[PDB]
RNA sequence: GCCCGGAUAGCUCAGUCGGUAGAGCAGGGGAUUCCGUAUCCCCGUGUCCUUGGUUCGAUUCCGAGUCCGGGCACCA
RNA sequence: UUGACUGGGGCGGUACACCUGUCAAACGGUAACGCAGGUGUCCUAAGGCGAGCUCAGGGAGGACAGAAACCUCCCGUGGAGCAGAAGGGCAAAAGCUCGCUUGAUCUUGAUUUUCAGUACGAAUACAGACCGUGAAAGCGGGGCCUCACGAUCCUUCUGA
RNA sequence: CUCUCGCCCACGCAGUUUUAUCCGGUAAAGCGAAUGAUUAGAGGUCUUGGGGCCGAAACGAUCUCAACCUAUUCUCAAACUUUAAAUGGGUAAGAAGCCCGGCUCGCUGGCGUGGAGCCGGGGUGGAAUGCGAGUGCCUAGUGGGCCACUUUUGGUAAGC
RNA sequence: GUCUACGGCCAUACCACCCUGAACGCGCCCGAUCUCGUCUGAUCUCGGAAGCUAAGCAGGGUCGGGCCUGGUUAGUACUUGGAUGGGAGACCGCCUGGGAAUACCGGGUGCUGUAGGCU
């Protein structure tokens, strides 16, 4: 395996596991939650990111060791259940490998020269948010710690970031209360159903 | 629980035409029927559309605009009984007594009365107009059946002859009409003015004489109406093929005989509707707070 | 031995070196290949406008 | 190398767009062309006999020749240091009229009857045409309120 | 008070599907025209699965369509054989049934044992004046909900004409 | 150190028609005999290498990794 | 006498004649031993025309009968099929079944595609014949379109 | 060589804009829109795949993991796409035009219809900027290129 | 105020469900002797006028689903042209011009031609 100083910058376009190239391993992350994945909305008010500085492949073996790397801290601090990490960001783009003397000049020199498929990483963009764990509201300062240890496993550079909304829901979590008590909001386990006003009439009756 | 047929179904869905999914065209045909070559450029293409319903028959001739069709003379059976059938307005004989009631008006409208006559007496037999020459030129014309299956038999070609023997010059063959053998390939042309005057109708108010008069009664109920009996049928389509070739030119109504409109609800206006939520929203509130605290 | 393959390379300012031209499209085109059944009337109506037409114009002109 | 074939590189320009499938609709035949008529190339996907060519497709011509199914059009080519006139034959649901000249055939209409409009009445339209000039020295109102001051945000992400 | 929207035998329409063709299913075709007279019309499978015997365009089937007062004439035959019971589950979301026999020397048909012992499946549908819009040629329609029949409402037709037992356990 | 076929009882080995887990030895019990030797019978012993996919069905098919044996191998 | 291309040559492969999607950077054009595949055939119907019909799949019922037998009803915008590689196209259809047929025939030019704007091949729009089919409008000179092929000289057969 | 400019408006032309008119499927975007990948929980239960349970027994009775369906959620696509730029491509911006009357035709044909051609007649100021253009013959050298922004393919990378 | 026959544009027209429908019509509907077509007058073809608005069909309704159109998203994302701009790079900011898309929210829901009929 191949340093990821070579898998790094976007250089390809993407190429991904498809009906084309039908001989990619699999990725070493397959699970991408592991906190209290059954928990509802209104245990863990705050979450917190890792947003990425750069564009840039992020590979899928990199992606587990910061997600191993996060869970164990928390584990530590915030107890077995006491949290919710969720790995955001999926690999998908495959990168190849031109195997050569498969010290010899005997295989090929640049004749055939496409490669074997290799790994698979993922494509990152500026901004975009890496890992994101969600907690009380007094585990505030173990947010940073995990999402500060495990930024040491990836290549580049990336920022710890509280965000305003309330947990992986899409919405404020200043006026997430003020909107879920009367009726624009209805929880359903681990995220949060929008209703509008803007359906047939029972499905409001079916309310209230 | 089970199955999903329409979700997003309808965000995908391409609706055929207006006039496919009612069922009236089918647009294979029109685009054959229909459309002149681009090198005459002007020439309008005409048509015979024959449609048969219940309790009539409509004989219309039309042609191609892209505004839509031009139709330039129309015959109906409601009107037939003005020149002498007044009853049995969708047989054999009321379908070739509307197509010379088609072919009489649509020569006179264009002057070409005198000449192209085509067949008075009616031996049933294929007749085909000739163009005279110095004379005005003949009128062809394309039948179009429309969504009816044409075997031999089918009405749509008895408004065919009736058209033929008005004078107006049709492409066709007399192996559709009735009188056809099929097994074998001759025409008899006297089983097809027999059919053509209303005596294989006759025969079987005869076939219900002499076998029920019970049924007799129920079936032609309207020809006891007034009188019509199978002896005075095959000379009364004469008197009406005599009447539309001296008169077919259609008079109207003075029609106006009215001022009176409202018959359906109009559209509820957007501050109705929308105030008829919230009376409704109220009315919930009420049986529930009032009706599960008492 | 292996060479350069395709390029377009200095291929456009050598197009405009004598500057691509529309040709012209003068009056009166050939009539090359317009359908005979109309071509051969066209004619038919050339060769009896010469003869029949000039004493029942030449008054009315 | 890279497969000189016809209808190449159409995937998606012989092709009917979206939900505008199924059997074409009849003002596209009831159509006149004349000659002379300026029509615009637009190869559809439904009709498979007369497509004329990927090099035609979105481009203009004129009509030399109607026929009962098609039309001779006479298109101008780009091949590499030159045009060519070539005169293609296409049917008659892959062109359409072009309405480039057709805002000409309006201002040669409005522009004749407005040239004697003023010769019997003596004055100096000046029916040419300019381009849209530099704005006149007008005046703005600010009456009774205040130019609303707005600044530059902070930066939060 | 309810005028002429009102039940009554669509059509019925009878099958063997024996297992195979050849001389089994030549004579499956002279009982099946001893019940109704009319011919039968072989159907065939589309299917070639191999553990059925089954294959293609070969002819397993004999089946016919009986509509009118003979339809209804050879229904009350079998449902004197079946008692005038059926199960609630025989009836279909559609509202339409059908039973199904076994030995059909229990219906009229005499015993020879040169042709042998088959069985029947009878299915009924039915139908309300109105319902042959859907099959029109010229202006094909939808039904419409009302007037469309349910289970619910089939099996109180049951009751009403021919008097049966749901007997639904 | 590149690829070709394998991974099955305590063992070897066949197959695992897309529907069972089976020869043959080691072990245990019987049957045979005057007592034995051979012989016969029977009962056991299957994460059918892990994980994912493909139908009232996969150990069987597909393909991802690992484990093991057999190898593509110029002239300077 | 002992092919060529070739990240030196050889071995390998064929990028040597050709077609589909992508590369290709929204007209067209565009390279590499770039990627994913395909071709040297098949078809008297799988050519032609007309008619009637609707597909894949699912739900709910029916003697054996079960995931899969046949029967029925409902839903069903193409999830089917169109000989085969793909892409495009197609529902009273270009798909299924049936009835007739041979336009897969004779003849001259023009136009398109590759292109030097040469040829072959493939194709388009006609025209003059003789025909098919359909009630007719019409459609048809091979296959729903994009590939399926071949000079001079020589030979052979046919034509007045 | 053919012509144009020598002393109220260019004939003509253009690696350009403007004004109208079409053409396209890139970037972006979308996947609670089809196709193809794909994480998570929530609700409802036909159903089979198995257990705890009253129990000789019982779809008479109480439950779970699944499974399927519903509304959601995370993440994608050179060989996917509803939508969809910027840049770009064609065309038009007049006398070779506009209009009127008439004659020819063997084509077309209800029609002194349709359309072509032909003759005679009527009135020129018809976007901005710049420029003198048109056409023919003869013809050498070249047919190893290389580089740099920007966009891109193969490659870990390369003064590849 | 609407319809019938034929149409043009082909969802503001479709889809699910529920109300209403005078008069003409359209239709369901009642029959197989003929014409014709079926395993079956169910369809298709043919004879009608005893019943019916139940359905189709037409209007209207739904805090309807889509569809159409508009805001918001947003001068965001991209992009033309430019710089001896920044940065180790990846990428970025500015200059000069052009400028989207989804969620979210708002409003609409057939328009018309020819010919004939009702009121
Ligand atoms: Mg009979
Ligand atoms: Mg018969
Ligand atoms: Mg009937
Ligand atoms: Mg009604
Ligand atoms: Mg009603
Ligand atoms: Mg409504
Ligand atoms: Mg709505
Ligand atoms: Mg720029």
């Amino acid at each position: 395996r191949r340093p990821a100083r070579c898998y790094r910058y976007c250089k390809n376009k993407p190429y991904p596991k498809s009906r084309f190239c039908r001989g990619v391993p699999d990725a070493k992350i397959r699970i991408f939650d592991l906190g209290r994945k059954k928990a509802k909305v209104d245990e863990f008010p705050l979450c917190g990111h890792m947003v990425s500085d750069e564009y840039e492949q992020l590979s899928s073996e990199a992606l587990e060791a910061a997600r191993i790397c996060a869970n164990k801290y928390m584990v530590k601090s915030c107890g077995k259940d006491g949290f919710h990490i969720r790995v955001r960001l999926h690999p998908f783009h495959v990168i190849r490998i031109n195997k050569m003397l498969s010290a010899d000049r005997l295989q090929t020199g640049m004749r055939g020269a496409f490669g074997k498929p290799q790994g698979t990483v993922a494509r990152v963009h500026i901004g975009q948010v890496i890992m994101s764990i969600r907690t009380k509201l007094q585990n505030k300062e173990h947010v940073i710690e995990a999402l500060r240890r495990a930024k040491f496993k990836f290549p580049g550079r990336q920022k710890i970031h509280i965000s305003k909304k309330w947990g992986f829901t899409k919405f404020n979590a200043d006026e997430f209360e003020d909107m879920v008590a009367e009726k624009r909001l209805i929880p359903d386990g681990c995220g949060v159903k929008y209703i509008p006003n803007r359906g047939p009439l029972d499905k409001w009756r079916a309310l209230h | 629980v089970k199955v999903v047929k329409n979700k997003a179904y309808f965000k995908r869905y391409q609706v055929k035409f207006r006039r496919r999914r009612e069922g009236k065209t089918d647009y294979y045909a029109r685009k054959r029927l229909v459309i002149q070559d681009k090198n005459k450029y002007n020439t309008p293409k005409y048509r015979m559309i024959v449609r048969v319903t219940n309790r009539d028959i409509i004989c219309q001739i039309a042609y191609a605009r892209i505004e839509g069709d031009m139709i330039v003379c129309a015959a109906y059976a409601h009107e037939l009984p003005k020149y002498g059938v007044k009853v049995g307005l969708t047989n054999y004989a009321a379908a070739y007594c509307t197509g010379l009631l088609l072919a009489r008006r649509l020569l006179n409208r264009f002057g070409m009365d005198k000449i192209y006559e085509g067949q008075v007496e009616v031996t049933g037999d294929e007749y085909n107009v000739e163009s005279i020459d110095g004379q005005p030129g003949a009128f062809t014309c394309y039948l179009d059946a429309g969504l009816a299956r044409t075997t031999t038999g089918n009405k749509v070609f008895g408004a065919l002859k009736g058209a033929v023997d008005g004078g107006l010059s049709i492409p066709h063959s007399t192996k559709r009409f009735p009188g056809y053998d099929s097994e074998s390939k001759e025409f008899n042309a006297e089983v097809h003015r027999k059919h053509i005057m209303g005596q294989n109708v006759a025969d079987y108010m005869r076939y219900l004489m002499e076998e029920d008069e019970d049924a007799y009664k129920k079936q032609f109920s309207q020809y006891i109406k007034n009188s019509v009996t199978p002896d005075m049928m095959e000379e009364m389509y004469k008197k009406a093929h005599a009447a539309i070739r001296e008169n077919p030119v259609y008079e109207k109504k003075p029609k106006k005989e009215v001022k009176k409109k409202r018959w359906n609800r109009p559209k509820m206006s957007l501050a109705q509707k929308k105030d008829r939520v919230a009376q409704k929203k109220a009315s919930f509130l009420r049986a529930q707070e009032r009706a599960a605290e008492s | 031995a292996k060479s350069k393959n395709h390029t377009t390379h200095n291929q456009s300012r050598k197009w405009h070196r004598n500057g691509i031209k529309k040709p012209r499209s003068q009056r009166y085109e050939s009539l090359k290949g317009v359908d005979p059944k109309f071509l051969r009337n066209m004619r038919f109506a050339k060769k009896h406008n010469k003869k029949g037409l000039k004493k029942m114009q030449a008054n009315n002109a | 190398t890279n497969t000189k074939g016809k209808r190449r590189g159409t995937r998606y320009m012989f092709s009917r767009p979206f939900r505008k499938h199924g059997v074409v609709p009849l003002a596209t035949y009831m159509r006149i062309y004349k000659k002379g008529d300026i029509v615009d190339i637009k190869g559809m996907g439904t009709v498979q006999k007369g497509m004329p060519h990927k090099c035609y497709h979105g481009k203009t011509g004129r009509v030399y020749n109607v026929t009962q199914h098609a039309v001779g059009i006479v298109v101008n080519k780009q091949v590499k240091g030159k045009i060519l006139a070539k005169r293609i034959n296409v049917r008659i649901e892959h062109i359409k009229h072009s309405k480039s000249r057709d805002s000409f055939l309006k201002r040669v209409k409005e522009n004749d009857q407005k040239k004697k409009e003023a010769k019997e009445k003596g004055t100096w339209v000046q029916l040419k045409r300019q381009p849209a000039p530099p704005r006149e020295a007008h005046f703005v109102r600010t009456n009774g309120k205040e130019p609303e001051l707005l600044e530059p945000i902070p930066y939060e992400f | 008070e309810n005028p002429m929207r009102e039940l009554r035998i669509r059509k019925l329409c009878l099958n063997i599907c024996v297992g195979e063709s050849g001389d089994r299913l030549t004579r499956a075709a002279k009982v099946l025209e001893q019940l109704t007279g009319q011919t039968p019309v072989f159907s065939k499978a589309r299917y070639t699965v191999r553990s059925f015997g089954i294959r293609r365009n070969e002819k397993i089937a004999v089946h016919c369509t009986v509509r009118g007062a003979k339809a209804e004439e050879i229904l009350e035959k079998g449902l004197k054989v079946r008692e005038y019971e059926l199960r609630k589950n025989n009836f279909s979301d559609t509202g339409n049934f059908g039973f199904g026999i076994q030995e059909h020397i229990d219906l009229g048909i005499k015993y020879d044992p040169s042709i042998g012992i088959y069985g029947l499946d009878f299915y009924v549908v039915l139908g309300r004046p109105g319902f042959s819009i859907a099959d029109k040629k010229r202006r094909t329609g939808c039904i419409g909900a009302k007037h469309r029949i349910s289970k619910e409402e089939a099996m109180r037709w049951f009751q009403q004409k021919y008097d049966g037992i749901i007997l639904p356990g």
